[PDB]
C-alpha cells in the first residue's frame, strides 16, 4: 500500500472505535464477517496502539458511512497492516452498515482492576478502569470462576474466591463489564467473554465484587440456641460478622452446615431460642448446595453480601447433636444410664426431669424401639461428669431429642446418685450368632427366610414377619401375686422349676405379672419347664432361654410391694411411689387428703396414717407420674382400687409428688 | 351507573386524606411524563422534556391543583357528573381539542398516584371504586 | 419504544420487586377482575373470589412471564413467542384487556413500592408493559 | 356544478376534487380530528368487529391493505366472499355499501386491496377523496399526516378519528430495524413486535413523531397524506401496511402509492 | 377604499340577518368557516347594533347570491372592521352559497324568557325565545346562580331560588340554551357564558326549570313515622306535595333536616313505618351541601322536581328526638393476673407466701393482705404463665420488679394460679367481712 491511512472513529479516544480505511480518497469501514481477535490485534499493532483489548462488529460504535472495503478477512494475527490479509475483494461485500467492525486497543483502554471499600485489601466492590475512568462490574453472570480470575489477576490469595461485595455500597460512575463469562484461567477479567463495554441495563445496586481469601479466615458458627451446633447461622468472613439469608435454604444446605461444624445431620430449620444475637447488616446468599459438600464454602456461587435479605429471615438450624443421647453402663445394647451430649460435652440426666415421652424419644432416636422402663437412682452406675439441669418437655413423637422443647432450670437438680436410666425394647444383640446371658451362642430349628430378611437390621425361636426393621421388634420365644409359679402351655397348666432360678428371672416374672419390679424365692399339677434363666431386657418370661418343655418342690415367689415410700426416715414415711407400666412412678398431690394416706399406709402393711404431705415434701420422685386426683374412700385395700386419673396422662409435675407419714 | 353506598364511603374516606395541592400536580406530571403527546397541550407551561422538569414545573403543579379540584367537585356530585362537567367537556372538546382518551389516561394515572401515596390502603375494592369514579369522570367530560 | 434508560429502570424495578412477584401478579389479577369485570370472561373455569388459590397460581405464572421478559428485554418477541401465539389464537384475548392488566400491574407496583415508583420509573414500567402487551397481541 | 366538484369536459361530466379538504389540518397519540380535516379516511369494520382503515382515492374506490380485507377470513379465501363481510363507514358514520373488493395480484408483496362502492359517494366537507400523487413525496424527511380509526394508548378502538404527523425515515434504517442487515442472506426476524412487516421496494417507512406517538392496530389502510404546499393539494403518498408498530417498533411500514398507481388506475377502469 | 357598506338581509331587521358586504361595486356574503362569537361581535359593532347574541352558518336566513368576499377570518374580537383580520385573501373562498353565515345582534334581538307548566308564575319549566321561536333549556350546568339570574330577569320575589322544574313535563321544539354559567350578577340569562345557541348535547328530558320564591311558601316535615321527627322527608313548595330522593343524600343533609324540624341531630336514614303515605310525581334532589346549615332550603343547589327518582329510593330519617384481680367475688381478692406481651397472664403459686400477697395488695392499693391462696382458688386462668417463683420481700410497690424466674420461664400449670385476699376486700352475708375477719 504505502498510501493508505486508517483511523478509529467514535470510540472515546484515538485507539478505539470503528475501523475506517481510506481508499480512492473515500473513508470506508470493514465488515464483522470472519472478524475475531486476530484482526483486532493486527489493526491495533498497525496503529501503534498496542494489543487488542477486544473487538466489536455490530456497529456498537455507531453506523459508519461510505463504502465497505473488506468482507471476509482471513488474518492469522502476525500481519503488518489490515490491507494485507487475503480477504475476498476491495469493496466486494455482502454487508450493511450495521456490520462495521470496531476494535479497542490496549494503550487506549488502559485497563486495570482494583477492589474498593471492603473489609480487606482483597474483598469488596470490584472496579475496572476503562479509557481512564473507573467503573464497576454488573453482577449478572458473575460467578465463582469470574471471582477466581479477578482474584488471581489482582495477585492475592485465590484459595476461596466468593462473589458479591462484602459490605461495600453501590459504586458511583460507569458500569463497564456485564455477563462476564470466565473459565477460571484467563490472565485477566477482560480476556473473558462478556458483553460489550458499557452495553447493559444494570443499575449500581448490582455491582459485582469478590472475596479473595486463603481458606483460613472463613469461619462459620451457630449462635443463640443454647448449644454449639443449634441456632442461627452466623458466618464470620474476614472479621466481618454476618448471617445467612434463608432464601433457597432447606435441609440440604443445613446438612452441609452441620457437616462443616461436625454435628451429623440437620433436623430442623429453626431452633429453641436461648440467647439473643447481634444484628448484622451483611448476609450470605447461597444459590444451590448439592448436600454432599464437606463445607458451605465449597457450594456453588455463594454471595458474601451485595444483596438485601429484607423479605427473608436469617438461616436457623438445629443439627442432630444439640441433644444427642447415648446409653452407657448397660450390659445389653439398648439399656443403660442416659447421657446426652449438649453440643460437645457428655453429661447425665437426673431422674426427676426425664418423662416417658422423653425416654420414648430417646429410644426411638437411638434406633432402640420403644421404652420398656425408666430406672431411676443410678441403676446402671454412677455417671461421672456433669448433670444437665434441663427438663425435657418432649411430646413423645419427636424423631430426636434435639427437637424436644426444653425448659432448663437454674438450680442444681440432684447428685449423680439419681442418674436416670432407660431400658429400650431392642435387646437382641444378634450378629448367625446371638448374645444372651453374656454368652455368644449361635442360633435353624425355627429360622425361616423372614428371620433372615429381618436380620435389614445389619434355641430362640424368632417369629419375624419380614417387615420390622430390628430383630428386637420380632416377638421372640425362648422358654394376689404371691404363690406358686404356674405356666400354661399346650392347653395345660404346670409349675416352673426352681433350679438355677436367679433374681433376674424372679424380677422378670414380677414385672410381667405387673405387680412388682423384683421378687424373692419362697419354700412351698406337673412341671412344664425347668432351669429358667432370664437375661436383662425381656419383660416377659417367655423370652428367657431354658430347658425344653418336659411334661413330668417348685418356684414359690412373693413379688415385692407395688407401692413404696422413698426418701424417708423410716419405711412408713416418705414420698409415695407406685409401680406400673414397668417403671417406678409417683403420685401427684391433687386432692391428696388423709383418706389417700390411710389407704397407702394400710397397703404398705403398717398401721394408720398421720399426715398426708403435699408438694414434694421429701423431694421429687423418679420415673413418670402415674396417679393423681385420687379419690380414696379411706377403706380401699390397695391404692389401685381408688378412682383417679390412673396410669399416665397427668398434668401434674414432679414438684407435686405426694407423701405420707404412717405409724412405725 | 349508580355507585354503592359502601364504595361511596370508601372513596370519600380515601379522598379526605388526599393532599389537594400536590396529588393533582403529581397526576398531571405523571401523565405528561408517561404519555409525552399530552405535553402538546401544555406548550405554554415552559420546559417539559425531562421528567424532573415536568414534575417540578410550577404551572403544571397549579394546573394539577385545578384538575384535582375539578375531580373533587365531580366527587361531591358523583350521581350528576355530566351536568357538573358539561362546561369542562365543552372547553376540552372545542377550545383545546383534547382527545377523550386523554381523560381516561389521566384517570388511570391518578389511580396509580393514589395507590403510590396510599400504599396498602389502596385495596382492590377501593381501587375498583376509584376506577368507576374516574371512568364516570372521563365519560362525563368527553364528547 | 424502550430506551436504554427505560430498560435500566424496568430492570431495577423488577429486581426490587424480586420474590414478591407471584403475589404481585396475583394482586394485579385480582385488581383487574374487580376493577374491570369484563376481563373475567376469559377465566370461566377460575375461582375469581378474593384470596383464590387458582388466581394466585395464575398470577405467579404471569409474574414469572414478566420476569422472563425483563431478563430478555432485548429479545421479548422471542421470549414471549409461545405466550404471543397463545393469547393471540387460543384465547383470543382482546388487547384492551392487556392494557387493563398493565394498568393494574402498575397500580400494584405503586401500592407496594412507593419509594421506587418515581415518574421516570413509572414511565419506563408503562413502556415495558406496553411492549409486552404489543408482543402478546401482535398476532391478534 | 356545485362545490367540491370540477367539470371534466372540454352533456358534460362533473367529478370530485383531488384532496382539497374544506378545513385542512396543521393512533396512540393526540391530534384529535375535531374539524374533520381527513375526509378521505374511511372506517372499515370486519365481521368480528375489528375496526380498520381505508382511504378514499376517487368518488367510488378505496385503498386498503390485503391484510385488512383478510381479517376473519381463510388464507385461501377469494375476493368474492370478502365484499359482503366488510362494513365501511365514511364521514361521521355514513355507512357505504361495498359493491366489490379486488385484491392486488401480488398482495403478499404489495399489501393493497381496492374497495369499490355500490354507488359513488357524495363528496362534501366530511367525505372527499384524496388524490393519488404524481411525484414521489416519500423522500426522507417529509412529514405526512396519518389519520386513523385504530387503537389508542389504551388499546381500545378510538371513538373519534385521530391523526399524527409522522416523518418518513431512512429506508435502510427501517429494514435494519425489522429485518437484519438489508441483505437477503443476513435478514432475520428482528421485529420488536412479534409480527414482521412486508418490506420491499414498494414500501417506505415513517417513524414516530417527536412525542413518541405512532400507529397501532386498526390503522392499516390509512393514507400517508402529504400536504403539497406548492399547489395546496393533499396526496396519498403511502398506504399504511404494518400497523402493528404501536409504540414498540419505531417505524410503520407504508406501501408506496406511486408503485401501485398503474394498477389502481387499470382497476379504476375495469 | 374604506367605503364598504355592509348590510344584513332576510333576518327580520337591520341588526339580524345574513351578512352581506359590498365591494368592487357588487354585494357579497361571508363564509361560516371558522366563524365564532368574535366575528359576530365584530359584525355587530360594525353596525352599532350592540353585542353579538349568536351566529348562524347553516344558511338558515336564506341562500345568498354574489361573490363571497371572505372565507377564513382570524379575529380576536377587537377589530375596527371585518376587513381587518387574516381574511386569507379577498374573493378567494372554497364555499358555496349554502355556507353563508348569518348573525343576530343585541339591538335587533327579540330575546325573551318565560315560565310554562308550573305551580305558580315564578316556577315551572324555563323557556327562552330565539329567532322568534320558544325553546327550552338543558339542565346541565344549571346551578342556583342561573336560577337567581333567571328569577331576576323575569321579575318576581327571588329571595330563594331553586333549580328544577316543578311537575313540568318535557318541552317541545329546540333547546336554545345549554350549560349556562352565571355568576349571579348578569341582568339577563344570555349575558352569561354558555354554549352556542341551539347547539347542545342534551334531550328534552333534561329540561331545566326554576322555582322563584320568597321563602315563605317552603315547608318540610316528616310523614309516616308517627312522631313528628321520624319518617320520610315530605316537601311542601308552593302548595305542592313532594318527597325527598336519596340521591346524594347522606347523614349531612339528614342532620340539616333534623335541625330544621328542631329535633337535634340525625341518627339513621331509616324509620319504623307507622302509616301509609301517597306517592308524589315530583321529588327533591339534593346535590350536596355542607351540613351545618340551619335549614334545608338554605344550602346550595337543591333541585326540586324535574327528575325521576326511579333508579334511587326515597330518603328516610329518624332524628335524635324520635395488674388486676379476676373472679374474686369482690374488688380486693381474686387470681393475681399480670399483663405482658399484649396478653393477660397469671402467676404460679410456687413459693407464694404472704410477702408476695402484701406486695400485690399494696400495688393495687388494697392495703395489706390476709391470705395467699394457691391451687387456683379463684378458678384456673386462661393465659400463659409469666412468673413462677416470686421472691418479693414484702416491701416493694411493684410485683414485676421481684426476683422471679423471668417472663415466660415457668414449670407450672394454670391449675395452681396464685390468688390473694387483701385486707380491703369486703364481703356481705348481717355480717361484713373486712380485714380477713367476719363481724356484725
Ligand atoms: C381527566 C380529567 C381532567 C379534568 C377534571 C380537567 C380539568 C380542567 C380544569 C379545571 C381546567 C381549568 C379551566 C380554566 O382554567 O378555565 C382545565 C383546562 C385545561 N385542560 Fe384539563 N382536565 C382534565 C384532563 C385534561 C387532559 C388529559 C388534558 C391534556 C391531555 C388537559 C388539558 C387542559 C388544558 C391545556 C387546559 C387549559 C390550560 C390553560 O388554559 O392554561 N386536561 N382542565
Ligand atoms: C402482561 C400481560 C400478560 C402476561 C405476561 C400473561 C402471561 C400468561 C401466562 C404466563 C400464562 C400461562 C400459560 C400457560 O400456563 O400455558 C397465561 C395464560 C392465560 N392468560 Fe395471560 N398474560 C397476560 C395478559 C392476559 C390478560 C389481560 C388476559 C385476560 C384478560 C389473559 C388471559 C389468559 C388466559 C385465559 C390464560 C389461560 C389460563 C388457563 O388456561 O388456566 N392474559 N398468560
Ligand atoms: C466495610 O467494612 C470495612 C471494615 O469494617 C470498612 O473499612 C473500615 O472503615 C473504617 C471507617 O469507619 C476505617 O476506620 C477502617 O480503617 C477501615 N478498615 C479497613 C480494613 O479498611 C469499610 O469502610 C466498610 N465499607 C462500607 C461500610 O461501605
Ligand atoms: C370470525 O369471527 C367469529 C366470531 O368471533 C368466529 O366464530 C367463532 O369461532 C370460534 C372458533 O371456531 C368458536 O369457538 C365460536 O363459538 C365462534 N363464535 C360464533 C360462531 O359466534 C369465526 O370462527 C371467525 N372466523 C375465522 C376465525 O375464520
Ligand atoms: C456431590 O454429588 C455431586 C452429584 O450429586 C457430584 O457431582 C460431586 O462430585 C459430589 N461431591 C462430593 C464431594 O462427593
Ligand atoms: C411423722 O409423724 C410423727 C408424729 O407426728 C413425727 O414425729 C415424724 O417426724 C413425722 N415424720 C416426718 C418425716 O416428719
Ligand atoms: C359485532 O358487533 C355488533 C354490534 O355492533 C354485534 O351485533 C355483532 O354480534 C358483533 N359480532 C361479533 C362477531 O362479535
Ligand atoms: C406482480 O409481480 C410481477 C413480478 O413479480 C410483476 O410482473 C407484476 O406486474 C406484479 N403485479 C402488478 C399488478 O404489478
Ligand atoms: C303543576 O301544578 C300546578 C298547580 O297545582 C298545575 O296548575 C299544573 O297543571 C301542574 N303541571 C303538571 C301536572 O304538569
Ligand atoms: C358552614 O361551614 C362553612 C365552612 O365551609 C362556612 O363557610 C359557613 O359559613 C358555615 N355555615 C354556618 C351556618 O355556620
Ligand atoms: C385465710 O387465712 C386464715 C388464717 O390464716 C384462715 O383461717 C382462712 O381459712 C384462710 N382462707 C383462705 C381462703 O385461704
Ligand atoms: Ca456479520
Ligand atoms: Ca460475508
Ligand atoms: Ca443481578
Ligand atoms: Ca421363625
Ligand atoms: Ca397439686
Ligand atoms: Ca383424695
Ligand atoms: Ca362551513
Ligand atoms: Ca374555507
Ligand atoms: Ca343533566
Ligand atoms: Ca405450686
Ligand atoms: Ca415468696
Ligand atoms: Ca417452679
Amino acid at each position: 500500500g504505502s498510501n493508505l491511512e486508517m483511523r478509529l472513529t467514535r470510540g472515546g479516544n484515538m485507539c478505539s472505535g470503528r475501523i475506517e480505511i481510506k481508499f480512492q480518497g473515500r473513508w470506508g469501514t470493514v465488515c464483522d464477517d470472519n472478524f475475531n481477535i486476530d484482526h483486532a490485534s493486527v489493526i491495533c499493532r498497525q496503529l501503534e496502539c498496542g494489543s487488542a483489548v477486544s473487538f466489536s462488529g455490530s456497529s456498537n460504535f455507531g453506523e459508519g458511512s461510505g463504502p465497505i472495503w473488506f468482507d471476509d478477512l482471513i488474518c492469522n494475527g502476525n500481519e503488518s497492516a489490515l490491507w494485507n490479509c487475503k480477504h475476498q475483494g476491495w469493496g466486494k461485500h455482502n454487508c450493511d452498515h450495521a456490520e462495521d467492525a470496531g476494535v479497542i486497543c490496549s494503550k487506549g483502554a488502559d485497563l486495570s482492576l482494583r477492589l474498593v471499600d471492603g473489609v480487606t485489601e482483597c474483598s469488596g466492590r470490584l472496579e475496572v478502569r476503562f479509557q481512564g475512568e473507573w467503573g464497576t462490574i454488573c453482577d449478572d453472570g458473575w460467578d465463582s470462576y469470574d471471582a477466581a480470575v479477578a482474584c488471581k489477576q489482582l495477585g492475592c490469595p485465590t484459595a476461596v474466591t466468593a462473589i458479591g461485595r462484602v459490605n461495600a455500597s453501590k459504586g458511583f460512575g460507569h458500569i463497564w463489564l456485564d455477563s462476564v463469562s470466565c473459565q477460571g484461567h484467563e490472565p485477566a477479567i477482560w480476556q473473558c467473554k462478556h458483553h460489550e463495554w458499557g452495553k447493559h441495563y444494570c443499575n449500581h445496586n448490582e455491582d459485582a465484587g469478590v472475596t479473595c481469601s486463603d481458606g483460613s479466615d472463613l469461619e462459620l458458627r451457630l449462635r443463640g440456641g443454647g448449644s454449639r451446633c443449634a441456632g442461627t447461622v452466623e458466618v464470620e468472613i474476614q472479621r466481618l460478622l454476618g448471617k445467612v439469608c434463608d432464601r433457597g435454604w432447606g435441609l440440604k444446605e443445613a446438612d452441609v452446615v452441620c457437616r462443616q461444624l461436625g454435628c451429623g445431620s440437620a433436623l430442623k430449620t429453626s431452633y429453641q431460642v436461648y440467647s439473643k444475637i447481634q444484628a448484622t447488616n451483611t448476609w450470605l446468599f447461597l444459590s444451590s448446595c448439592n448436600g454432599n459438600e464437606t463445607s458451605l464454602w465449597d457450594c456453588k456461587n455463594w454471595q458474601w453480601g451485595g444483596l438485601t435479605c429484607d423479605h427473608y429471615e436469617e438461616a436457623k438450624i438445629t443439627c442432630s447433636a444439640h441433644r444427642e443421647p447415648r446409653l452407657v453402663g448397660g450390659d445389653i445394647p439398648c439399656s443403660g444410664r442416659v447421657e446426652v451430649k449438649h453440643g460437645d460435652t457428655w453429661g447425665s440426666i437426673c431422674d426427676s426431669d426425664f418423662s416417658l415421652e422423653a425416654a420414648s424419644v430417646l429410644c426411638r432416636e437411638l434406633q432402640c424401639g420403644t421404652v420398656v422402663s425408666i430406672l431411676g437412682g443410678a441403676h446402671f452406675g454412677e455417671g461421672n461428669g456433669q448433670i444437665w439441669a434441663e427438663e425435657f418437655q418432649c411430646e413423645g413423637h419427636e424423631s430426636h431429642l434435639s427437637l424436644c422443647p426444653v425448659a432448663p432450670r437454674p438450680e442444681g437438680t440432684c447428685s449423680h446418685s439419681r442418674d436416670v436410666g432407660v431400658v429400650c425394647s431392642r435387646y437382641t444383640e444378634i450378629r448367625v450368632e446371638l448374645k444372651t446371658l453374656g454368652a455368644w451362642g449361635s442360633l435353624n430349628s425355627h429360622w425361616d427366610i423372614e428371620d433372615a430378611h429381618v436380620l435389614q437390621q445389619l434355641r430362640h425361636m424368632f417369629h419375624c414377619t419380614g417387615t420390622e426393621q430390628h430383630m428386637g421388634d420380632c416377638p421372640v420365644t425362648a422358654l394376689a401375686c404371691a404363690g406358686r409359679l404356674e405356666v400354661f402351655y399346650n392347653g395345660a397348666w404346670g409349675t416352673v422349676g426352681k433350679s438355677s432360678m436367679s433374681e433376674t428371672t424372679v424380677g422378670v416374672v414380677c414385672r410381667q405379672l405387673g405387680c412388682a419390679d423384683k421378687g424373692k424365692i419362697n419354700p412351698a399339677i406337673p412341671m412344664w419347664v425347668d432351669n429358667v434363666q432370664c437375661p436383662k431386657g425381656p419383660d416377659t418370661l417367655w423370652q428367657c432361654p431354658s430347658s425344653p418343655w418336659e411334661k413330668r418342690e417348685e418356684t414359690w415367689i412373693t413379688c415385692d410391694n407395688k407401692i413404696r415410700l422413698q426418701e424417708g426416715p423410716t419405711s412408713c414415711s416418705g414420698r409415695v411411689e407406685i409401680w406400673h407400666g414397668g417403671s417406678w412412678g409417683t403420685v401427684c398431690d391433687d386432692s391428696w387428703d388423709l383418706d389417700d394416706a390411710q389407704v397407702v399406709c394400710q397397703q404398705l402393711g403398717c398401721g394408720p396414717a398421720l399426715k398426708a404431705f403435699k408438694e414434694a415434701e421429701f423431694g421429687q420422685g423418679t420415673g413418670p407420674i402415674w396417679l393423681n386426683e385420687v379419690k380414696c374412700k379411706g377403706n380401699e385395700s390397695s391404692l389401685w382400687d381408688c378412682p383417679a386419673r390412673r396410669w399416665g396422662h397427668s398434668e401434674c409435675g414432679h414438684k407435686e409428688d405426694a407423701a405420707v407419714n404412717c405409724t412405725d | 351507573v349508580h355507585l354503592t353506598p359502601e364504595e361511596k364511603s370508601a372513596v370519600t374516606a380515601l379522598w379526605g386524606k388526599v393532599n389537594v395541592d400536590e396529588v393533582g400536580g403529581e397526576a398531571l406530571g405523571r401523565l405528561l411524563v408517561v404519555y409525552p403527546w399530552t405535553q402538546r397541550f401544555f406548550e405554554s407551561f415552559g420546559d417539559l422534556s425531562t421528567p424532573d422538569a415536568v414534575m417540578g414545573n410550577p404551572k403544571v403543579k397549579a394546573h394539577g391543583k385545578k384538575v384535582l379540584g375539578a375531580f373533587s367537585d365531580g366527587l361531591a356530585h358523583l350521581d350528576n357528573l355530566k351536568g357538573t362537567f358539561a362546561t369542562l367537556s365543552e372547553l376540552h372538546c372545542d377550545k383545546l381539542h383534547v382527545d377523550p382518551e386523554n381523560f381516561r389516561l389521566l384517570g388511570n394515572v391518578l389511580v396509580c398516584v393514589l395507590a403510590h401515596h396510599f400504599g396498602k390502603e389502596f385495596t382492590p375494592p377501593v381501587q375498583a371504586a376509584y376506577q368507576k369514579v374516574v371512568a364516570g369522570v372521563a365519560n362525563a367530560l368527553a364528547h | 419504544v424502550l430506551s436504554p434508560a427505560d430498560k435500566t429502570n424496568v430492570k431495577a424495578a423488577w429486581g426490587k420487586v424480586g420474590a414478591h412477584a407471584g403475589e404481585y401478579g396475583a394482586e394485579a389479577l385480582e385488581r383487574m377482575f374487580l376493577s374491570f369485570p369484563t376481563t373475567k370472561t376469559y377465566f370461566p373455569h377460575f375461582d375469581l373470589s378474593h384470596g383464590s388459590a387458582q388466581v394466585k397460581g395464575h398470577g405467579k405464572k404471569v409474574a414469572d412471564a414478566l420476569t422472563n421478559a425483563v431478563a430478555h428485554v432485548d429479545d421479548m418477541p422471542n421470549a414471549l413467542s409461545a405466550l404471543s401465539d397463545l393469547h393471540a389464537h387460543k384465547l383470543r384475548v382482546d388487547p384492551v384487556n392487556f392494557k387493563l392488566l398493565s394498568h393494574c400491574l402498575l397500580v400494584t407496583l405503586a401500592a407496594h413500592l412507593p419509594a421506587e415508583f418515581t415518574p421516570a420509573v413509572h414511565a419506563s414500567l408503562d413502556k415495558f408493559l406496553a411492549s409486552v402487551s404489543t408482543v402478546l397481541t401482535s398476532k391478534y | 356544478c356545485k362545490n367540491y366538484y370540477k367539470l371534466r369536459t372540454e352533456l358534460p361530466e362533473c367529478e370530485a376534487v383531488c384532496g382539497k379538504p374544506k378545513n385542512p389540518a396543521n393512533i396512540l397519540g393526540g391530534h384529535l380530528d375535531a374539524k374533520g380535516s381527513f375526509p378521505w379516511q374511511a372506517k372499515m369494520v370486519s365481521h368480528h368487529n375489528l375496526t380498520t382503515g381505508a382511504t378514499l382515492i376517487n368518488e367510488q374506490w378505496l385503498l386498503t391493505t390485503a391484510k385488512n380485507l383478510f381479517l376473519n377470513h381463510s388464507e385461501n379465501a377469494t375476493a368474492k366472499d370478502i365484499a359482503p363481510t366488510l362494513t365501511l363507514y365514511v364521514g361521521k358514520k355514513q355507512l357505504v355499501e361495498i359493491e366489490k373488493v379486488v385484491l392486488h395480484p401480488n398482495y403478499s408483496q404489495v399489501d393493497i386491496g381496492l374497495i369499490k362502492l355500490k354507488q359513488k359517494v357524495s363528496v362534501n366537507e366530511r367525505v372527499m377523496p384524496i388524490c393519488l400523487p404524481s411525484k414521489d413525496y416519500a423522500e426522507v424527511g417529509r412529514v405526512g399526516y396519518v389519520s386513523g380509526w385504530g387503537r389508542n394508548a389504551n388499546f381500545k378502538f378510538t371513538d373519534h378519528l385521530k391523526y399524527v404527523m409522522l416523518p418518513v425515515a431512512d429506508q435502510d434504517q427501517c429494514i435494519r430495524h425489522y429485518e437484519g442487515s438489508t441483505v437477503p442472506e443476513k435478514k432475520t426476524p428482528k421485529s420488536p413486535v412479534g409480527v414482521q412487516p412486508i418490506l420491499n421496494e414498494h414500501t417506505f417507512c415513517a417513524g414516530m413523531s417527536k412525542y413518541q406517538e405512532d400507529t397501532c392496530y386498526g390503522d392499516a389502510g390509512s393514507a400517508f397524506a402529504v400536504h403539497d404546499l406548492e399547489e395546496d393539494t393533499w396526496y396519498a403518498t403511502g398506504i399504511l401496511s404494518f400497523d402493528k408498530s404501536c409504540a414498540v417498533a419505531e417505524y410503520g411500514v407504508y406501501v408506496k402509492v406511486t408503485s401501485i398507481q398503474d394498477w389502481v388506475q387499470k382497476t379504476i377502469a375495469e
